[PDB]
C-alpha cells in the first residue's frame, strides 16, 4: 500500500539517494493530477449504487448468468454479486486516489483468481461487469478522470483473467 | 363552470368508454334529488338580502376595528363595497350548489379572489367568518320548513355545508 | 353606483409620443371606410378574426356580422363588440380564464396595451361580475383611448410593440397570452407524460465480439464465394 | 428441512437427537403426503395461480404498472410475472420441506438488497405474494390453506 | 470477515446493538453474542470439522 | 358547453342577476327529459357494440370505391377499417354523451368545431359519416319520448357534417 | 448448415422472456 | 462541524490537534463569509427550489404521484415537499457547518428503515433531492454551486 | 422463562409435591387455548408490520412527536422507535405461546424504566401506541386471542409505568 | 459531542425553525473568539508537559500525597497523576477549542466521580492541582483565554466535586 508519492520516497531510499529533479518532476506530475482526482473520487462516490447497477444493467442482466443454473442466480448469489462489484468500484477508486495500483495487487488481486476458481465464479463475466462498470464511470466523470479509472480498471481485469 | 352531468361525461371521456351502470344508479338519484337541490337554491336566495345584512351587522359587531376610522370596511364606498363582495360570494355559492358542483364556485370567483384580498389590504379571516355565519343561516333558511312539503332537504344541509367550506377556505 | 379604483399608470411604450414611421413592423390596418370592394371585407374580417379568436374556423364564425358588415351597415366597432359578446368568445375566454385573466386578455385584445399593474384588472374586474360582460366589453369600448388610437373604423392592433432599430420589439400578444392558463389545464391534466424513454426490455444484453471471434469472420464470410 | 435443523441443533449441542425431536421427524415423517398433496395442488394450477394474482396485483397497485413505475412496458409486467413463479416455486419447496430453510436460504436472504438495487418497492412484492396467497388459499380445503399460508405468510413477513 | 449484509433477512442482532447502545452490556459481550447465534453457526461452524 | 342548466348561469351571469324563477322552470323541464334521457343512455350502451357494426357494413356497402381503391383514407386494408371503426365508435360515444347532458355542447364542443378542416385535409367525405349517422337513427329502435329526442339529436349531428 | 453460434432456442427456466405474454395479457 | 470531529480525531488518537487541522480550523474561520452568503441564497429562495424540484421529479417519477402510490393525494404531495424541505434545511446546517456530521445525526441514520415503514421508496426521495441538487446549483456561482453540491452529493450518495 | 406448564411444573416442585389432578386441569386449560394460541400466532407473524404500521398511524404520527421538538423527530429516534414497537409486539407474541406474562418481565420490563428515564423517552405516547397496537391486533387476528394479546400488552404498560 | 455551532444548530432544531439572526449572532461570536482560540490552542500543545510539571511542582510536590501516606506515593501512583493531570489539561484545550463544556461532561465526568471515591483519590488535591494548572495556562497564553481556559477548568472542578 504505497502511493505516488510513498513509491518516489521508496525509489529514493532504495537508492539511498536524496530526492533528485526527475523525483521532483513526477511529484509535481502528482500534485498537478490531484485536484481531478479528488473531484472524480467525490463524483464517485456520489454515484455508487448507480454505476454498480448501471453495470449489471449492461453485462449482467438477462443473460443465462441470471437465470437458473447460471453463478448469479439465487438471492444470495446476487447479493454477493453486488458487494464484489462494489468492492472492485471501491478499490478502483482508492487505486485512482493513490495514483499506484499496489492497493489492487495487495487487497483485491491477492487471492481473487484461487477464490473464483475455487466458487465456480465465471471470469469473463465479471471481467465483462468490471469493464461496463468502466464504461459507465468514464461516461460520468470525463474523459481524462475516466481514462484515469480504467487504467486501475484494467489493472483490475488483467489481474483477475 | 361544469355540470355534475358534463362530469360524468368528462370523466368518462377521460376514460373513453360509455357510462358505467353505477354511475347511471348515481346519477338516477341525482335527478331523484335535483328537485330538493334546484330550490334549495332558491329558498337560500330570497332573503339573500336578509342573511348578507345580518352576517354583516355580526361580523362589526364582533370586529369593531371594521366600522372604526382606519379599519379595511371604514369609508362608505368600502363599506358599501364589502356587502357587494359579501353577495357575490353568496351568490356564487348559490351557483355551484345549483349546478350541483363546486366547480363554478371554484372558477369563477374564489380562485384569484386569495390574491385581491392580500393585495388590496384586506383581511382574508373576517371575510371566512362572514361566509361561515352566512353558511349556517344559509342552511336553517333552506332547512327549516314552513309552509312546505315535508321532504328529504337534508342532503342539501350537508353539500351547501360542504361549499360555505370551500368558500371560506379558499379566502383564507 | 361605486366607481373604479384610481390605478396609477406605469410606464410603457404607448403612452409616450414615439416618432412613428411607415415600416412593417407597424401592422397593415385595417380601414372599413377605404376597402371598398367584395375581397377586402375578407381581409379585414380575417385579420379581426386573427385579433379577436386567434384564427377562428367556420365554427366560430359568425355570419350576421359579417353579412352585415359587408353591407356596411355595421361598424368595426360594434363588430368588435358583437365579437367578444358572442358566445365562442365567452366560451373560449370568459369561460375558462378568472375574472383577473379575463381582464388582462380582453384588455390586450381591445385596446392593444398590456394592462399597466396588477391592480388595474382587479380594479376592472369588479364590473365584470356585478354588471356582466355586455357592460364590461360596452365600458371597454366606450373610453378615449380605444377611441384616440383606433377610433369607429379601425381593426385595433397592438399598438407600437416594436421599436426602430430593434430586432425584437416585444412579444405580439397571440403569443404571450393564449386562452388555458396553468391553473385550467391543471383541471383538463394534460400533462400525461410520454414514456418513450427508459421502457428496459428484458432480454439478454449483447456482447461485443472479443477479437479472434468467429463471427467476426461472418460478414465477410457471406459476402465471399 | 426439518431433519437438516434438528441434526444441526444436536450437532453444536455436541449430543445425539433427543427424543422430542426425534418424534418431531417421526411426525412430519407422516405428514409428508398431505405435504405432498399441497405441493401438487400448488404445481398443477400455478397458471391461474400466477395470472390471477398479477392481475389483482396491478388492480391493486397500479402505479408500478403506471408511467415511471419499475414495471412499465408489457415486459416489465411479464419480467414480474417470472418473480411471482419464482415464489410461487419457493412456496412448493418450502411445502415439500417442512421447514422456510429452502425458501430463505434461496431467496429472502439478500432480498432487500438485490430489489433496491433494481429499483423496485418490496411492498408491492409483499401485495404480490398476498395476492398469491388468496389465490392459493382459496384454492385448497381448509388445513391445506392454513399449512400453504403459513408458508406465504412466512415469505410476506420477510418481505418487511 | 466480510460484510454481514448479504447473510441477513432482517437487521438480525438489533437486540445486542441496541444493549450496547446504552452500555449495559459491554463490547466484549457484544463479541461472544455474535459468535453465539446462528449466523456465524451456520457460517464458520458448519461446513467445517 | 351547452347543458340548460350553465346556460341559465350564463344569462344570470352575463347580464349580472341572481337566480330567478326564469331559471328554476329549466330544471323541472329537465325533467319531462332527463326521465327518459337517462334510460335511452343505458339503452344505447346495450346497443352500441352492433350499432357500430351494422354502420360500417352500410357505408362499406354504400361507397364500394372505399373497400376497393387503395389509399391512405379509404379503408382497402385492416387498418382503414380499424379506424373506421374509431370514428363510428366516436360518433356513437359523442350521441350519448349528447344524450345524457342534455345539450349538443359535448357534441358539438369534441366534433363540431374541427370537423370541417379535418374533412378538408384528411380527405374524408362527410356524406360517409352522413351514412353511418342515418344508419343509426334507422337502427336504434328508441320508443315513444326518447326516440323523438334522438333525431332531433341525430339530425343536428347530420346538420352539421352537411 | 453447422452454425458457428448458439443454437436458435429460447424460452429457458427462470426468464422473464417465457413470462413476456402473460405480463400482456395482465392489466 | 470541523471542530467536533478534529477534536473526537485528536481524542481517539489521544493526541493535541495537528498543526495541518488547526491550519484547517483556521482556513475554515475564514471561509466563513462564503459559506454564510451560500447558506444565505438557499435560505433565502427555498421555496423557489421546493416547487420546481418537486414538478421536475413528479415530471421524472410518476409512480409516487399515481393511485397506488405512496404520495398520492393533497395531503401526501405536502408532507413530501415538507421532507424535501427537511432535507434542503439539513443541506443548508451542513454547508454553514462546514461538515456533514449534522446532516448524519439528523436525518441520514436511519432514512432507509423508517422509509421502509412508512412505504417511501428511497430512490425516489433521492431523485428528488437531485433535483434540488440541479436546480440551487443552477441559481448559485458556480464555484459556491460546487461546494453546496457537495453536501447535495453526499445526501444523494447517502440516500441510493 | 417458564410456559403455563413450566409454571404449573415450577409451583408443583416448590412445595414438593406431584402432579396432582388441580394441575391436570391447567394444563389441559393450556393446551386448549394453545391450539388458537398457534394460529393467531402466525396471523401476527405474517401481518407484523402492517400491524406496527397501523399503530404509529393511529397514535405517533400526527402529533408532536414524529413532529419536531418530540423525541420522534430525527430520523434516528424514528428507527429506533420503529424498533421498539416491534420489539413489544415480537415480545408479546410470545408471551401469548407460553400462556404467561414471565417472560415480559423478564427481558422487556428489566432496564427498560430507567433507560425511558434516562434518554427521555415519554412513557405516555409509548403506551398510547401500545394500546393501538393492541386493537389494531384484536381487529386482526380476533376476540378471544385479542383477549390474550390484550393482557400481555396490558402487562408491558403497566411494568412500563 | 457539539460545539458551539453544533449547540446552535441543535437549539434550533428542538424547536423546529431555521437559522435566524441571533443564531447568526452567535455564531459570529465563536469565530471572532475562535481565531484566538487557535492560537492559544496551538500554545497550550507546544508546552503541555511544562504545564503540567509546574502545575504538580506548584500544589502537589511537597505535601503528604506526594510523600509517603497520600496517595500519589508510589511511582504507579505517581504516573496515574501526571497522566490524570495531561487528561485534564487536553479535554480543556478541546473544550476551549469547541466553546462548549459538553466534551468535559461526556468523557471527562462521566463516570470519574465514583472511580475517585472508590479508589480514593482526594477531590481537594486534584482540584487545587487543576486550579494550579488554570493560573500556570493563564500566564502562559494570555488574559483572555486564560479566562477561557479558567470557566473550563472550573466545569471540570464543578464536575469534580
Ligand atoms: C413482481 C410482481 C414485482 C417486480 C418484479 C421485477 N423483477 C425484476 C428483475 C429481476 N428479479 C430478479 C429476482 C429473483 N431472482 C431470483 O433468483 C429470486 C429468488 C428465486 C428472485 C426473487 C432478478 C435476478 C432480476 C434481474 C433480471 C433477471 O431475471 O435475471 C424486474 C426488472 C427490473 C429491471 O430493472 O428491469 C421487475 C420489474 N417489479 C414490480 O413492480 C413487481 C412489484
Ligand atoms: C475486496 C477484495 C475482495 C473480493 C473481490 C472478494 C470476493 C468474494 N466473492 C465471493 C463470492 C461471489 N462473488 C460472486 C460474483 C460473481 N459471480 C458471477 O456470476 C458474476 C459474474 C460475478 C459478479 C459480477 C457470486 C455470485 C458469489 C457467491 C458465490 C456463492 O455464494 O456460491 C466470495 C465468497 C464468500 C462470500 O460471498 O461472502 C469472496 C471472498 N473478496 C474480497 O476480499
Ligand atoms: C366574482 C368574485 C369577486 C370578488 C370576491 C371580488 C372582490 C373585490 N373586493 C374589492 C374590495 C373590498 N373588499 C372589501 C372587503 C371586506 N371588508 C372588510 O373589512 C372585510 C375584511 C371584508 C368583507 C368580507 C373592502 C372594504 C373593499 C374595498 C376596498 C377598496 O375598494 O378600497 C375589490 C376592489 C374593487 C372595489 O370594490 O372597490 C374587488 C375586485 N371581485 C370579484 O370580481
Ligand atoms: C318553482 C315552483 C316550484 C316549487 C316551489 C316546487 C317545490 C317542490 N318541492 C318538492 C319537494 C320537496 N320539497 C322539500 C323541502 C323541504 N322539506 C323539509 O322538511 C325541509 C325543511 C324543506 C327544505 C328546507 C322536500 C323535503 C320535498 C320532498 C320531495 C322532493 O325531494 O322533491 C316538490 C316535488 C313535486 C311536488 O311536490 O309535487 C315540489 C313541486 N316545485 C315547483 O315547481
Ligand atoms: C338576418 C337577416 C339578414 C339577411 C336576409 C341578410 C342578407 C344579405 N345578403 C347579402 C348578399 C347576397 N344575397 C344574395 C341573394 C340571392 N341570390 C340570388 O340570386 C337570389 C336572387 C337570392 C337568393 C334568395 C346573393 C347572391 C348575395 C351575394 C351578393 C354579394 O355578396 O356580392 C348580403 C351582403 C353580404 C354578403 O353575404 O356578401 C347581406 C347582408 N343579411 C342579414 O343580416
Ligand atoms: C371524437 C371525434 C373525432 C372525429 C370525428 C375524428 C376523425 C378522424 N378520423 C381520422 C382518420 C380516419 N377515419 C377513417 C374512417 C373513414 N374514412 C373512410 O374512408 C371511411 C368511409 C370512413 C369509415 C367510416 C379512416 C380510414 C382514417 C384514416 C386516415 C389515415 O390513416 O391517414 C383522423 C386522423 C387521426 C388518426 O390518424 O387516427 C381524425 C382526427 N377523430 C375524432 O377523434
Ligand atoms: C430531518 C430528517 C427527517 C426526515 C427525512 C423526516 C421524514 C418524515 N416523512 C414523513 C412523511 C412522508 N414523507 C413522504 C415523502 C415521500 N413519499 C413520496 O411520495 C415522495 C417521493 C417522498 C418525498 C421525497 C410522504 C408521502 C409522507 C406521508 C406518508 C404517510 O402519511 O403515510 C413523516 C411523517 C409526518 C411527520 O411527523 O412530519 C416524517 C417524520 N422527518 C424528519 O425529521
Ligand atoms: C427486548 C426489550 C427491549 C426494548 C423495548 C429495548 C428498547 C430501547 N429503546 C431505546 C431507544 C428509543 N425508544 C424510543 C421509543 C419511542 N419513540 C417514542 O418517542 C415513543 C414514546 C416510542 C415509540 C413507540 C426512542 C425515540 C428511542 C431513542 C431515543 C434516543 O436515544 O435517541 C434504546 C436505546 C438504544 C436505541 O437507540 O435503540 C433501547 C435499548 N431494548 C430492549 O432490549
Amino acid at each position: 500500500m504505497q502511493d505516488a508519492i510513498t513509491s518516489v520516497i521508496n525509489s529514493a531510499d532504495v537508492q539511498g539517494k536524496y530526492l533528485d529533479g526527475s523525483a521532483m518532476d513526477k511529484l509535481k506530475a502528482y500534485f498537478t493530477t490531484g485536484a481531478l482526482r479528488v473531484r472524480a473520487a467525490s463524483t464517485i462516490s456520489a454515484n455508487a449504487a448507480a454505476i454498480v447497477k448501471e453495470a449489471v444493467a449492461k453485462s449482467l442482466l438477462y443473460s443465462d448468468v441470471t437465470r437458473p443454473g447460471g453463478n448469479m442466480y439465487t438471492t444470495r448469489r446476487y447479493a454477493a454479486c453486488i458487494r464484489d462489484l462494489d468492492y472492485y468500484l471501491r478499490y478502483a477508486t482508492y487505486a485512482m486516489l493513490a495514483g499506484d495500483p499496489s492497493i489492487l495487487d495487495e487487497r483485491v488481486l491477492n487471492g481473487l483468481k484461487e477464490t473464483y476458481n475455487s466458487l465456480g465464479v465465471p471470469v469473463g463475466s465479471t471481467v465483462q461487469a468490471i469493464q461496463a462498470m468502466k464504461e459507465v464511470t468514464a461516461g460520468l466523470v470525463g474523459a481524462d478522470a475516466g481514462r484515469e479509472m480504467g487504467v486501475y480498471f484494467d489493472y483490475i481485469c488483467s489481474g483477475l483473467s | 363552470m361544469f355540470d355534475i352531468f358534463t362530469r360524468v361525461v368528462s370523466q368518462a371521456d377521460a376514460r373513453g368508454e360509455f357510462i358505467s351502470s353505477d354511475k347511471l344508479e348515481a346519477l338516477k338519484k341525482v335527478v331523484a334529488e335535483g328537485t330538493k337541490r334546484s330550490d334549495a337554491v332558491s329558498r337560500m336566495t330570497n332573503n339573500a338580502s336578509s342573511i348578507v345584512t345580518n352576517a354583516a351587522r355580526q361580523l362589526f359587531a364582533d370586529q369593531p376595528q371594521l366600522i372604526a376610522p382606519g379599519g379595511n370596511a371604514y369609508t362608505n364606498r368600502r363599506m358599501a363595497a364589502c356587502l357587494r363582495d359579501m353577495e357575490i360570494i353568496l351568490r356564487y355559492v348559490t351557483y355551484a350548489t345549483f349546478t350541483g358542483d363546486a366547480s363554478v364556485l371554484n372558477d369563477r370567483c374564489l380562485n384569484g379572489l386569495r390574491e385581491t384580498y392580500v393585495a388590496l389590504g384586506v383581511p382574508g379571516a373576517s371575510v371566512a367568518a362572514g361566509v361561515r355565519a352566512m353558511g349556517k343561516a344559509a342552511v336553517a333558511i333552506v332547512m327549516d320548513p314552513a309552509g312546505v312539503t315535508s321532504g328529504d332537504c337534508s342532503s342539501l344541509q350537508q353539500e351547501i355545508e360542504l361549499y360555505f367550506e370551500t368558500a371560506a377556505k379558499a379566502v383564507e | 353606483t361605486i366607481p373604479l379604483l384610481q390605478y396609477a399608470p406605469s410606464s410603457q411604450n404607448t403612452r409616450v409620443a414615439g416618432y412613428t414611421v411607415g415600416g412593417d413592423e407597424q401592422p397593415f390596418v385595417f380601414t372599413t371606410d377605404n376597402v371598398i370592394s367584395d375581397s377586402d371585407f375578407d381581409v379585414l374580417i380575417n385579420a379581426a378574426y386573427r385579433q379577436i379568436f386567434f384564427h377562428a374556423f367556420k365554427c366560430d364564425r359568425q355570419q350576421l356580422l359579417e353579412s352585415q358588415l359587408r353591407n356596411g351597415q355595421i361598424t368595426v366597432r360594434d363588430f368588435i363588440r358583437g365579437l367578444l359578446l358572442s358566445e365562442t368568445f365567452i366560451d373560449s375566454f370568459y369561460n375558462k380564464n378568472s375574472n383577473y385573466r379575463f381582464v388582462e386578455q380582453c384588455i390586450q385584445r381591445v385596446l392593444g396595451r398590456d394592462p399597466f399593474s396588477e391592480q388595474e384588472k382587479i380594479a376592472w374586474s369588479i364590473v365584470i361580475c356585478t354588471k356582466g360582460l355586455a357592460a364590461f366589453v360596452d365600458q371597454l369600448l366606450n373610453t378615449d383611448e380605444y377611441m384616440e388610437n383606433f377610433g369607429y373604423d379601425t381593426v385595433p392592433y397592438q399598438r407600437r410593440r416594436s421599436l426602430a432599430s430593434r430586432e425584437q420589439g416585444e412579444i405580439p400578444f397571440n403569443i404571450k397570452s393564449p386562452r388555458y392558463d396553468a391553473y385550467y389545464r391543471s383541471q383538463l391534466g394534460f400533462p400525461q407524460v410520454v414514456w418513450q424513454n427508459a421502457v428496459r426490455r428484458f432480454r439478454t444484453p449483447d456482447r461485443v465480439p472479443q477479437a479472434g471471434d468467429p463471427a467476426l469472420f461472418l460478414n465477410m464470410a457471406r459476402s465471399a464465394q | 428441512s426439518i431433519v437438516t435443523k434438528s441434526i444441526v441443533n444436536a450437532d453444536a449441542e455436541a449430543r445425539y437427537l433427543s427424543p422430542g425431536e426425534l418424534d418431531r421427524i417421526k411426525a412430519f415423517v407422516t405428514s409428508g403426503e398431505s405435504r405432498l398433496r399441497i405441493a401438487e395442488t400448488l404445481t398443477g394450477s400455478r397458471e391461474r395461480i400466477i395470472k390471477s394474482a398479477g392481475d389483482a396485483l396491478f388492480q391493486k397497485r397500479p402505479d408500478v404498472v403506471s408511467p415511471g413505475g419499475n414495471a412499465y412496458g408489457e415486459e416489465m409486467t411479464a419480467t414480474c410475472l417470472r418473480d411471482m413463479d419464482y415464489y410461487l416455486r419457493l412456496i412448493t419447496y418450502g411445502v415439500v420441506a417442512g421447514d422456510v430453510t429452502p425458501i430463505e436460504e434461496i431467496g429472502l436472504v439478500g432480498v432487500r438488497e438485490m430489489y433496491k438495487s433494481l429499483g423496485t418497492p418490496v411492498d408491492a412484492v409483499a401485495q404480490a405474494v398476498r395476492e398469491m396467497k388468496a389465490v392459493a388459499t382459496g384454492m385448497m380445503s381448509g388445513d391445506d390453506a392454513a399449512e400453504a399460508g403459513a408458508y406465504f405468510d412466512y415469505v410476506i413477513g420477510a418481505m418487511e | 470477515e466480510r460484510d454481514i449484509e448479504p447473510y441477513i433477512v432482517d437487521a438480525q442482532f438489533t437486540a445486542l446493538e441496541s444493549k450496547l447502545g446504552n452500555r449495559e452490556i459491554n463490547m466484549k459481550e457484544f463479541i461472544e453474542g455474535l459468535g453465539c447465534s446462528e449466523l456465524y453457526q451456520k457460517e464458520f461452524y458448519t461446513p467445517y470439522p | 358547453m351547452k347543458t340548460p342548466l350553465t346556460e341559465a348561469v350564463a344569462l344570470a351571469d352575463s347580464q349580472g342577476r341572481f337566480l330567478s324563477n326564469t331559471e328554476l322552470q329549466y330544471l323541472y323541464g329537465r325533467l319531462r327529459q332527463g326521465a327518459f334521457a337517462l334510460e335511452a343512455a343505458q339503452t344505447l350502451t346495450a346497443k352500441a357494440d352492433t350499432l357500430v357494426n351494422g354502420a360500417a357494413q352500410a357505408v362499406y356497402s354504400k361507397f364500394p370505391y372505399t373497400t376497393s381503391t387503395p389509399g391512405n383514407n379509404f379503408a382497402a386494408d385492416q387498418r382503414g377499417k380499424d379506424k373506421c371503426a374509431r370514428d363510428i365508435g366516436y360518433y356513437l360515444r359523442m350521441v350519448t354523451y349528447c344524450l345524457v347532458a342534455g345539450g349538443t355542447g359535448p357534441m358539438d364542443e369534441y366534433l363540431i368545431a374541427g370537423v370541417d378542416e379535418i374533412n378538408r385535409t384528411f380527405d374524408l367525405s362527410p356524406s360517409w359519416y352522413v351514412e353511418a349517422l342515418k344508419h343509426i337513427k334507422a337502427n336504434h329502435g328508441l320508443t315513444g319520448d326518447a326516440a323523438t329526442e334522438t333525431n332531433n339529436y341525430i339530425d343536428y349531428a347530420i346538420n352539421a357534417l352537411s
